[PDB]
RNA sequence: GAAAUGAGAACAGUGUAAAUCUCUUAGCGAGGAACAAUUGGAGGGCAAGUCAUGGUGCCAGCAGCCGCGGUAAUUCCAGCUCCA
């Protein structure tokens, strides 16, 4: 079971990896940062839509420039993009992913 | 929904992306003032228009292109 | 019968009863006890402010999107306030810390559309407009 | 199949040339149920210069819906005015699933609603009756409008729908005032039309004296009548 | 700056700001007159309304009233000089009937094209503005000027300008006078 | 195709306590991005697109209100056109 096969993306510039913490509702959340930082994400109008998102999955996350403190889910990472992610040394080799 | 490329968020997104696209050149100039309603009588409120039948009367802009200002001379 | 008097010497009842019942329009209201004077322009047009914050505001339903706002401190009052930044890519055209000329957004003292609750607009940034700017007549 | 042939005694009675004028029919009150004694007396033949020119307008056309048996079933409605500009004025109003079915099942309905309208005099007396002789109101759903005459040349002073009544009706001059829910498009040319209908209702002073006795068209007639075709 | 001059105001603006049976007469009205710009027929529409007012105050009046039968007398006397009235209608009731169409045709553009003194109704609102026509012992720049029936006499061409037997202007000499 | 003329600019004359401007007037001053009007709008309210228009793809943004935008946008960014 998988939706198709695209290109696992990294983070440009202007995004960071995250984690997913808890839930807040609204369509929002909190999310550890791989910049270091905790932020209060919002979900995409695109999520919102195809993805549902729950806790502790690996998301990319679209930044703000003037407030750091909010920032916007972009996307959900399949358990295979993650694993991938690990192997390519994007995000750090000792996280946990749940099934 | 797997098509992203650029931040969410980011504040000129679309003006930025957007091409410039120059406005044409015009050959002579639009009549400002009096001769600028004269052309609107004409092309609208004139005797030729009104002799026509009310109902079936064109709609002023219903040309944007010039392929039917072609199809309207002929 | 009706429940109103009819009748010549009935007139200061009459008078005084519709100065009573005016109370509850609302517009008499607000006008009568100072409440346009309280408000963070202080009965003004416009208002003057310096910049604290840049701010995204996520649209009420059924919208989404991130409306570019900013919080400024206004330099009459010293009350904060949180007024919106128009059209396209302006809020670019804001630093922290500038002057800002801050007015309505057009239902006097209520917000507009989806940004829920800002009721001010951004117009202009040091001395020139938002939309002197944006056609790009001027620079900053 | 282009030629009429009546089912109404008043439509043999028309068709055949033996009623005189619209105006009689209203007078006598025989009911017109037949769209084409309408069209009788405002002939096709086209002369561009005639104010008895029969004028007719869509007004509005509504996407009705109906929750029937699982599905949501849309039909159309439609108002349809009718006018010559001297004297004569009808309304009507039609549902079908077609666009053009309602418009045309509404001209009908118009027709058979039409009505004669009194002109009279704001001041002095002098031409043309240019409004009406008094004030008077139409009722429909919520909806009231009442319409005031006006001096010469006033012109009319009313709503964009129920000017347009008017000036079918050719009321020239008028003031008008309106109460009620008014954007429910129905009840305000409906409200509009019963007022111009109720001109003549009202009995004004100079309707006093004893009237004409005659007798019907009918009992005129009815040698023609019994005659079978 | 203390100062007693009176304020003016020559127009009014619609209730309605779009309205097409509105919006298409005005612009019939545009058209025939030779105007431009919907000011002039509203500023048009302003003087035809006063007159009403006038007629309608009169009418309230009792028919012997002193006032009604001066001002009256005023207005009707008014309107002959400028030709809105035809001989026959003196009674007030007629003003009211007064159409802008009438009134417009009372212009002095209006007045010069059905002069045969212009080819066309814009041809007519140059040359008034041109400074080409007198009227009475003036030189009427004014396309506005409401003519005075008498003074329909003399309207011909200014003594100053060609077609008044002036010199040509500066385009025929300057084309005339470079030789060959 | 030549006529017409003011905006501009000037001798003079008018005007002023003087100066300026007006007004009257010689010598001058019109064929094209010039002597070239804008400011707001084309879904409804509300006049005006029946662009097989390009960009963006719920983002950027619009929207007084209803709403438009999630890949064929009549509503955003633009071009053309059209309206007030
Ligand atoms: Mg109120
Ligand atoms: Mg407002
Ligand atoms: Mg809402
Ligand atoms: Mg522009
Ligand atoms: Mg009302
Ligand atoms: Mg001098
Ligand atoms: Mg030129
Ligand atoms: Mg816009
Ligand atoms: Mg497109
Ligand atoms: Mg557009």
């Amino acid at each position: 079971e998988n939706e198709t096969k695209r290109e696992l993306v990294f983070k440009e510039e202007g995004m960071e990896y995250a984690q997913v913490i808890k839930m807040l509702g609204n369509g929002r959340l909190e999310v550890f940062c791989f910049d270091g930082k905790r932020r209060i994400g919002h979900i995409c109008g695109r999520l919102k839509k195809k993805v549902w998102i729950s806790m502790d999955d690996i998301v990319l996350v679209g930044l703000r420039d003037f407030q750091d403190d909010k920032c916007d889910i972009l996307l959900k990472y399949l358990p295979d993009e993650v694993r991938n992610l690990k192997q390519y040394g994007e995000i750090d080799e000792n996280i946990k992913i749940n099934d | 929904m797997g098509r992203m490329h650029g931040t969410l968020a980011k504040a000129g997104k679309v003006r930025k992306q957007t091409p410039k696209v120059e406005k044409k050149d015009k050959p002579r100039k639009t009549p400002k003032g009096r001769s600028y309603k004269r052309i609107l009588y004409n092309r609208r409120y004139a005797p030729h228009i009104l002799a026509t039948d009310p109902k079936k009367r064109k709609s002023p802009n219903w040309h944007a292109g010039k392929k039917e200002k072609m199809d309207a001379a002929a | 019968g009706v429940g109103k008097p009819r009748g010549i010497r009935a007139g200061r009842k009459l008078a005084r009863h519709r100065k009573d019942q005016r109370w509850a329009d609302n517009d008499f209201n607000k006008r009568l006890l100072g409440s346009r004077w309280r408000n963070p322009f202080m009965g003004a047009s416009h208002a003057k402010g310096l910049v604290t914050e840049k701010i995204g505001i996520e649209s009420k339903q059924p919208n989404s999107a991130v409306r570019k706002c900013v919080r400024v401190l206004l330099r009459k009052n010293s009350k904060k306030i949180a007024a919106f930044v128009p059209m396209d890519g302006c809020l670019n055209f804001l630093a922290e810390n500038d002057e800002v000329l801050v007015a309505g957004l057009g239902r006097q003292g209520h917000a507009v559309g989806d940004i829920p609750g800002v009721r001010f607009k951004v117009v202009c940034v040091k001395g020139i407009s938002l939309l002197a700017l944006f056609k790009g007549k001027k620079e900053k | 199949k282009n030629d009429w042939q009546p089912q109404t005694k008043l439509g043999r009675l028309v068709k055949y040339g033996k009623i005189s004028s619209l105006d009689e029919i209203f007078k006598y009150s025989i009911p017109i149920k037949e769209p084409e004694i309408i069209d009788h007396f405002y002939p096709k033949n086209k002369d561009v210069q005639a104010e008895h020119k029969l004028m007719e307008e869509v007004l509005q056309i509504t996407p009705v819906q109906k929750q029937t048996q699982a599905g949501q079933r849309t039909r159309f409605k439609g108002f349809v005015v009718v006018g010559d500009s001297n004297g004569h004025i009808g309304l009507g109003w039609k549902v079908a699933k077609e666009v053009q079915g309602a418009i045309k099942g509404a001209i009908t309905h118009a027709k058979l609603n039409m009505v004669p309208v009194r002109k009279g005099y704001w001041g002095n007396k002098i031409a043309n009756a240019h409004t009406i002789p008094q004030k008077i109101t139409g009722k429909s759903g919520s909806v009231r409008i009442r319409l005031v005459p006006a001096p010469r040349g006033t012109g009319i002073v009313a709503a964009p729908i129920p000017k347009k009544v008017l000036q079918f009706a050719g009321v020239q001059d008028i003031y008008t005032s309106s109460q009620g829910c008014t954007r429910t498009r129905g009840n305000f040319l409906k409200a509009t039309y019963y007022a111009l209908a109720n001109t003549y209702r009202y009995l004004t002073p100079d309707f006093w004296g004893k009237p004409e006795d005659n007798e019907l068209p009918f009992e005129t007639f009815s040698e023609f009548l019994h005659t079978k075709a | 700056g203390k100062t007693y001059i009176n304020t003016s105001k020559t127009y009014s603006t619609p209730r309605r700001p779009y309205e097409k049976e509105r919006l298409d007469n005005e612009m019939k009205l545009i058209g025939t007159f030779g105007l431009k710009n919907k000011r002039e027929v509203w500023r048009v529409q302003m003087i035809l309304a006063k007159f009403r007012k006038a007629a309608r105050e009169l009418l309230t009046l009792d028919p012997k009233d002193p006032r009604r039968l001066f001002e009256g007398s005023a207005l009707l006397r008014r309107m002959f000089k400028y030709g809105l009235l035809s001989e026959q209608e003196r009674k007030l009731d007629y003003v009211l009937g007064l159409t802008i169409h009438k009134l417009m045709e009372r212009r002095l553009q209006t007045r010069v094209f059905k002069l045969n003194l212009a080819n066309s109704i814009h041809h007519s609102r140059v040359l008034i503005r041109q400074r080409h026509i007198k009227v009475g012992k003036n030189l009427v720049n004014v396309p506005s000027f409401m003519v005075r029936t008498d003074s329909e006499k003399s309207i011909d061409f200014a003594s100053t300008s060609p077609l008044g037997g002036g010199r040509e202007g500066r385009t025929k000499r300057k084309n005339a006078k470079k030789s060959a």
